[PDB]
């Protein structure tokens, strides 16, 4: 009685920049994007394709069965987690991304969003500094100041909720980050990237930086409320 | 005073060069840089001598003592002591700390450089490009408990920054600015014009610079408690404000747009024949027939100094007039500034930096000294010579045109393609290393030109000001308003725009003011900015009634209605409706009723930086116990509430239907006695509770400590 | 190895800056028959378009092409040539699809202008892209190919800038002397400093691909039209 998706997949063509959303495992969704050129293939993953446990029958890969330029909102189901493109400030438009989860009751709770205000930065921002094409890449999303942030690797810090701090991604003696988290919203979330980079859990925005590479990609799942136990299934048949 | 006894401290770590010197009262000056020396170039916005201090003549390079931090030192100037240690279990002196003597003998661990056993170099250098300019991240350490006031302007609803991030990217709205206090009894100021990050962890702090020469920093201690003497420090070390003219503190009408020369004049004629008052008319944009001309347009303003002299006899009113930085290759300007090297340009490419009017545009280089002198020649000659002798420095965030997209006045599909913001080159640098500096500058380019036709020195009485939406360290110095951008005409952006003045006081901002009413319509909101709609009235209202108690009281927008007859939608205090005309003229009237009460507390910002709007730590963390957690949780009683100078509480209405608001009394430390007197009601309350008081559409929560007849006469310090 | 050309491209080829109108090009063909002249190609240059990137005859000059190249068949002989510029403006009516669809290239930082013309900054389209080789082709064949105008003439198609080794193109020498560096500019296949060298190669590549498409020819068989480049790489001779 699974809620199995309708869709493949959703390439948005947005200016220079594409990205690819696709179901992946059980009530998650896998997120894509790049600027100009497309991936060589040859990138570092640390997800299963297809999930170890799931749905699907076979891999993904960069299958889709939608192509949009993003000028309209849409929407897309897999499970309890629901994807809705939507504009920024008051427009109409699907080139914003906003993940919602169906609890028992019917209604829906905003897991998180693309941060994205009327003044604020673009929340899928490139940076080119060499002569090349590859790029640093900053992605920030929506938070809220009562979340909670567990996971993260490990680190001495005396702290199990890693809200309100920013976690280097430059390993040493003791200090594993790992951007693999649980929100205490019902969801988790693993920036999958092999670059060093940036954590930051503030106050109102999540925000992962890459300090180059040549494709961002991140997978998020929601679960129920309290139910940690499966999170942890999603995370264990994502990665290992 | 507890002076020093020693001028400076240069430790010699490796490659890198320390140099720690005694600076004002109670504060220390950090430089750091690897391997190269300062220029003596860089860029400073920080007073050597402070305004204010022990010294006698400027510190500059000078130290007192050599070391290569083998062994632990101390230094001690005022009630803040420097103390060089090692890192892990080891004993040397190439690492920070800083303590504070307090009152009982006893010292409190104010920071130090962020060195446990296991983590990265508190003092981190990388060199990106082939040449030496570095990039740097400096950590300090931090406790779970510490709150972060100030950090400059920003729409986040709340005055305790702890646990967020603040880019040092300028858009509309956003003004980052590394001059924060914290409840430890300690101000910082990073002393650095690159763009970069601030980091307010829970157990580190951490600033970074894209590109630097050197590295500085000055952290300056005060007792718990006592901001008071922290902004004291804060502006004896940045700069002291001048007072300001006192046609400044009355009404400001203002909107998007008054189009031509007769419009304003029968704008004047209005206010004369209705006996309104109204103290100075603004202006606004795509006034001009170029981007770049900085004039009027002879087609639409063909007489401008006849149009001033006719609004100053009619109200006796002062004109503004707005100007952009942008300059497109259709202005009579455009070769001139480009042949002198005026303008700021992408580093390859044509060299436009945005677009806006259908043409993409070069902004000025406001760094260049020429480029500033340039644009007065052209604001003296066809505003300041003919009546118009204020000016409003609109959408100068610096690098792109004024936003956080590029492509500027272009459809909103284009301006959210993720185009990297413009690293620029400037006169002063580039905009990763020197960009803070924009807005900063451009302000100095109406300060230099307003000193210089009056014959006075800055500092001094103004006679004339701006009106700017952007600025960085020490931007309290000019004859300059802050006002806090493009905002929403809804309910909850009156909520959220409170909490970042108070935030701009923290960073020692005291001319700042907001847009009466809100700018943009909320598209989702069907009412929003709609003059003639009843929900929308109530809003405006409940707006117009808080900007009477803010350092400027001023209205602006861009409003839609039902009914039109000029240019843009009306926002004159008689286009809201028969029944809230008189509401919005009594609020007129309450503001210049106020006068002794402004000038006097702006006056003593003018001396001691004495924050003019007041967030409720700085008067009663010492007294109320229960301040402290109600600034630390962000509740709606600090986010909201305020001291407007010593005497006055305000909290606006922030709620549609509302005729009962709940505002909380603080405690003011006598405790048999009831301080707060209802300005509607005149009846008295007692301090240390929350207290539900009548708020109908034409009252504004207003308390008041002592007799109103007292802060009236202006005598409260 | 080099395809064999079209026949009628060997004869006398007539151009100049430039045949401004329909009515002076086909009163050119009538010179040319009335004086019994004979003539293979007649060219028509740049700023025939109503706006940079709509890749179209101005109607406003140009009211029917499609009687014009025959009317020049019919007294001459003569095929037509005409040219495009790989630079687009805001106020073409083709901006908005090739900005959405990611078929222009642009500068790394700012708002990606890549040069000026015409008193406009202006973005090229990229030539690397295959979809936006499409794109330029499916407006060619509506608004030239099929209605008797075969031959293009691709100017100013560097690569970078806008045809010179200034940038900003069009305004006076004395702005144009201003050493504003050239723009390493973004493309799909890399950026300029990484790739750049295949901006004219593929621009030249996408009226090849277009030209086999139409007559249902493999590249290097015989050619029934030709283009005219300014610039071009290795293996150039292909097309
Ligand atoms: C004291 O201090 C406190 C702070 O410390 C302070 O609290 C702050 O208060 C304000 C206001 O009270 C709060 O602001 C609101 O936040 C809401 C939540 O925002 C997040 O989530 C939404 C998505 O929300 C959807 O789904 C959830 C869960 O399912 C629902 O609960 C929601 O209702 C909403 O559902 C709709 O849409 C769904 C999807 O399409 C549908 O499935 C569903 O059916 C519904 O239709 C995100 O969109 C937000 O993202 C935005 O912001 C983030 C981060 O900034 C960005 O990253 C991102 O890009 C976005 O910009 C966010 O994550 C908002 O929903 C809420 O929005 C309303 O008002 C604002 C104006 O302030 C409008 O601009 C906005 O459009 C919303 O307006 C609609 O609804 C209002 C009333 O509900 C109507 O009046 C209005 O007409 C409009 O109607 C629209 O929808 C109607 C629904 O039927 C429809 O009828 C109309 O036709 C019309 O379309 C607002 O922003 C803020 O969060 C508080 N902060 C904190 C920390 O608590 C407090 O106020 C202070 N108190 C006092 C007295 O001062
Ligand atoms: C439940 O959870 C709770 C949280 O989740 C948890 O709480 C945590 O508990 C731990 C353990 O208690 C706390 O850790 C301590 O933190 C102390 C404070 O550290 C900060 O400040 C110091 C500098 O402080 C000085 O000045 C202040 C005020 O003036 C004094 O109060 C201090 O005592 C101290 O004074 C000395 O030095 C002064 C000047 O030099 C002198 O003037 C004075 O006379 C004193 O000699 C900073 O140095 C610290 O910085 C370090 O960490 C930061 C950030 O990580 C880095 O940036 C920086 O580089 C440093 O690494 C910090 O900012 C520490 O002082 C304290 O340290 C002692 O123990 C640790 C081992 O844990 C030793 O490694 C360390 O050397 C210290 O040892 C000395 O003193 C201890 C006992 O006090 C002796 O046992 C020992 O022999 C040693 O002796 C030395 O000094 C003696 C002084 O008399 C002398 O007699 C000896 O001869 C010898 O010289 C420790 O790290 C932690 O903060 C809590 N965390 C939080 C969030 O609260 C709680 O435990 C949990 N509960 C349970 C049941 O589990
Ligand atoms: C950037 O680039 C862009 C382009 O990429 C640049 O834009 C271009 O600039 C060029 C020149 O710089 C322009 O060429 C001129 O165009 C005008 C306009 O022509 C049009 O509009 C005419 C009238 O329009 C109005 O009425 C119509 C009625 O329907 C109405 O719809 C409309 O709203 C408006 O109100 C039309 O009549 C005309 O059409 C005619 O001719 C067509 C050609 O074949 C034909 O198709 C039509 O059937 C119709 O017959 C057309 O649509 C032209 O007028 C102008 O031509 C004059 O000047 C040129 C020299 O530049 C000269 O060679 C011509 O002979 C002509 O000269 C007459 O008047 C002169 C007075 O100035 C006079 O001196 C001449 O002698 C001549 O007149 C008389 O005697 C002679 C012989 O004795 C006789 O032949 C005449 O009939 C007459 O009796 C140019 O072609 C482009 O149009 C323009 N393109 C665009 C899109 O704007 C831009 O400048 C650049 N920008 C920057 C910053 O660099
Ligand atoms: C980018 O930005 C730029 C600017 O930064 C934008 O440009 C600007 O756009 C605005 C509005 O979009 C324009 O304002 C409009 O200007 C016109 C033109 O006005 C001038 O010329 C008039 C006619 O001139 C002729 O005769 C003269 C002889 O001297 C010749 O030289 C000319 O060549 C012409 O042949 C002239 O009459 C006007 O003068 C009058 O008013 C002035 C000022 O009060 C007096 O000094 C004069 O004495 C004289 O009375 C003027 O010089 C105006 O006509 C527009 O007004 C109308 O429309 C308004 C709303 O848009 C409305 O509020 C007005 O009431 C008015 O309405 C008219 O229509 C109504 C109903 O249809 C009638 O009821 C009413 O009676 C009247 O008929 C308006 O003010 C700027 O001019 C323009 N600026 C520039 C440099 O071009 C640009 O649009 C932007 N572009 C992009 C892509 O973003
Ligand atoms: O940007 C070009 C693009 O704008 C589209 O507007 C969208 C945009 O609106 C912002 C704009 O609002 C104006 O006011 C309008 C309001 O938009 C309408 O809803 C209302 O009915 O009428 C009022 C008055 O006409 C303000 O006057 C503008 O200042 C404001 O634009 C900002 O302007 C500043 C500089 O002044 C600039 O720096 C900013 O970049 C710019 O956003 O965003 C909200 C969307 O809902 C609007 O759709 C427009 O529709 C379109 O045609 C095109 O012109
Ligand atoms: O470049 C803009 C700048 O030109 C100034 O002209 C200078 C320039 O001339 C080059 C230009 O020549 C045209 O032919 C002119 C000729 O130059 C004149 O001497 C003659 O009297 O008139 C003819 C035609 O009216 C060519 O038609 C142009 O192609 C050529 O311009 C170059 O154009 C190509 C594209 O076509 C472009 O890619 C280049 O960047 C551009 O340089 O250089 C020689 C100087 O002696 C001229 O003074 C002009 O004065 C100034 O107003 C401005 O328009
Ligand atoms: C200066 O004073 C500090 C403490 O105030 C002391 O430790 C140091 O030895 C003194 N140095 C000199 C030269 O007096
Ligand atoms: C002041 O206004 C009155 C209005 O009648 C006018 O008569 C008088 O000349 C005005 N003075 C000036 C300097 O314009
Ligand atoms: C102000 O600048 C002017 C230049 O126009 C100069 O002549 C004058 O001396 C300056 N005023 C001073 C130095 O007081
Ligand atoms: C000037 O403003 C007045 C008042 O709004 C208006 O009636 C008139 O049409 C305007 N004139 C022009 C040319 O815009
Ligand atoms: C409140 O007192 C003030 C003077 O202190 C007076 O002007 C006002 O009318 C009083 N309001 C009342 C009694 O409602
Ligand atoms: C071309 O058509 C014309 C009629 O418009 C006719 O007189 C002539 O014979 C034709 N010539 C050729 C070569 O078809
Ligand atoms: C050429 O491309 C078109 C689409 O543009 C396609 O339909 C056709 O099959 C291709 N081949 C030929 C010979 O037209």
């Amino acid at each position: 009685t699974y809620f199995a998706p309708n869709s493949t997949g959703l390439r948005i063509q947005h200016g220079f920049e594409t990205i690819l959303i696709q179901p992946f495992g059980y009530d998650g969704f896998r997120v894509r994007a790049w600027p100009f050129r497309p991936p060589s293939g040859n990138e570092i993953s640390f997800i299963y394709d297809p999930p170890i446990e799931g749905y699907e029958d076979t891999a993904h890969g960069m299958s889709y069965d939608t192509a949009t330029t993003g000028t309209e909102p849409r929407t897309l189901r897999n499970g309890n987690i629901i994807l809705r493109t939507t504009g920024w400030g008051g427009t109409t438009a699907g080139y914003r991304l906003s993940f919602y989860r169906v609890n028992d009751d019917g209604s829906e709770t905003l897991l998180t969003n693309e941060y994205a205000p009327l003044k604020s930065l673009n929340p899928r921002y490139y940076y080119w500094p060499g002569p090349g094409a590859e790029f640093s890449a900053e992605f920030s999303f929506s938070a809220t100041p009562d979340e909670q942030i567990y996971g993260t690797g490990t680190q001495q810090d005396h702290m199990i909720n890693k809200k309100g701090s920013v976690i280097d991604m430059v390993n040493f003696n003791s200090y594993i980050p790992t951007p693999v988290f649980m929100s205490n919203k019902g969801y988790a979330f693993i920036w999958n990237m092999p670059a060093e980079g940036r954590m930051e859990f503030g106050t109102l925005r999540t925000r992962f930086t890459a300090a180059s590479t040549t494709l961002v990609d991140y997978v998020i799942v929601a679960a129920q409320p309290g139910d940690y136990d499966t999170l942890q299934q999603r995370i264990s048949a994502l990665t290992g | 005073y507890f002076a020093p006894n020693s001028t400076g401290l240069r430790i010699q770590h490796g490659f890198e060069t320390i140099l720690i010197q005694p600076f004002g009262y109670d504060g220390f000056r950090v430089r750091a840089w690897p391997f190269r020396p300062p220029s003596g170039n860089e860029i400073s916005f920080i007073y050597d001598p402070p305004i204010e201090g022990y010294e006698d003549t400027a510190h500059g390079m000078s130290y007192d003592t050599a070391t290569t931090g083998t062994e632990p030192r101390t230094l001690r100037n005022g009630n803040i002591i420097l103390r060089t240690t090692g890192w892990g279990g080891t004993t040397a002196g190439y690492r920070l700390s800083f303590y504070r003597v307090n009152d009982d003998g006893s010292e409190t661990l104010l920071t130090n450089e962020y060195a446990p056993l296991k983590s990265l170099n508190p003092r981190y250098y990388y060199w990106p490009g082939p040449g030496a300019e570095f990039s740097a991240e400096f950590s300090f350490s931090a406790t779970p408990d510490e709150q972060i006031y100030g950090t400059g302007t920003q729409q986040d609803h709340m005055i305790n920054k702890k646990g967020s991030v603040i880019d040092m990217v300028n858009f509309n709205s956003y003004i980052p600015t590394p001059v924060f206090m914290s409840n430890k009894g300690y101000a910082f100021i990073w002393n650095m014009p690159a763009e970069g990050r601030m980091e307010f962890g829970t157990l580190r702090t951490r600033f970074t610079a894209a590109s630097t020469t050197l590295v500085d920093y000055v952290i300056v201690a005060a007792q718990p408690g006592d901001y008071d003497t922290l902004q004291q420090r804060i502006s004896a070390l940045t700069g002291r404000a001048p007072a300001p003219p006192d046609f400044s503190l009355g009404y400001i009408q203002s909107k998007l747009r008054y189009e031509n020369q007769t419009e304003v004049e029968l704008l004047a004629q209005n206010f004369h024949d209705r006996n309104i008052p109204v103290s100075m008319i603004v202006i606004d944009y795509q006034s001009w027939a170029h981007q770049g001309d900085w004039a009027l347009d002879p087609r639409l303003w063909p007489n401008v100094a006849q149009m001033s002299a006719r609004v100053k006899n009619l109200t006796g009113a002062e004109m503004m007039a707005s100007l952009w930085p942008s300059v497109a290759d259709d202005s009579v300007n455009y070769a001139a500034l480009q042949a002198n090297g005026l303008l700021s340009a992408t580093r390859d490419g044509p060299g436009t930096t945005d677009s806006w009017n259908g043409s993409y545009i070069r902004n000025y280089d406001s760094t260049n000294p020429s480029a500033r002198k340039f644009l007065w020649s052209m604001l003296k000659k066809n505003y300041y010579d003919k009546g118009i002798k204020n000016f409003w420095i609109d959408q100068a965030d610096g690098g792109a045109l004024g936003e956080a997209y590029e492509n500027n006045g272009q459809s909103t599909y284009i301006e959210s393609i993720p185009f990297t913001l413009p690293n620029v080159n400037y006169a002063a640098g580039t905009q990763l290393s020197v960009g803070k500096l924009y807005p900063w500058a451009h302000q100095q380019a109406i300060e230099e030109g307003f000193r210089n036709a009056t014959d006075t020195k800055e500092g001094s009485a103004c006679d004339h000001v701006s009106l700017s939406r952007s600025g960085y360290i020490g931007s309290q110095r000019f004859c300059s308003m802050i006002w806090s951008g493009d905002t929403t005409s809804v309910w909850d952006t009156l909520a959220v725009q409170v909490a970042s003045g108070l935030s701009a006081a923290a960073t020692g901002w005291g001319w700042w003011t907001v847009d009466a009413g809100g700018f943009e319509v909320d598209s989702t909101v069907w009412w929003s900015g709609n003059i003639d709609t009843p929900e929308y009235r109530e809003l405006y209202v409940r707006w117009l009634a808080w900007t009477t108690f803010l350092p400027f009281m001023r209205t602006h927008g861009s409003r839609t209605c039902y009914f039109q007859d000029a240019y843009t939608c009306a926002n004159e205090p008689w286009s809201y409706g028969a029944s809230n005309t008189p509401i919005i003229v009594s609020y007129i009237h309450l503001r210049y009723q106020l006068g002794a009460y402004l000038k006097s507390i702006f006056n003593q910002f003018h001396l001691t930086g004495r924050s003019i709007m007041r967030p409720l730590y700085m008067d009663f963390e010492k007294t109320d116990p229960k301040i402290s957690q109600l600034v630390s949780s962000n509740s709606n009683y600090t986010t909201q509430q305020y001291m407007f100078g010593p005497r006055l509480l305000v909290s606006p209405v922030t709620l549609p239907n509302v005729t009962e608001w709940p505002v909380y009394l603080p405690q003011t430390g006598q405790n048999n006695t009831k301080p707060w007197t209802y300005w509607w009601t005149n009846e008295t309350y007692a301090g240390g509770q929350v207290v539900k008081v009548p708020a109908p559409l034409q009252h504004i929560p207003v308390f008041h400590l002592g007799s109103r007849e007292e802060l009236l006469s202006g005598n409260v310090f």
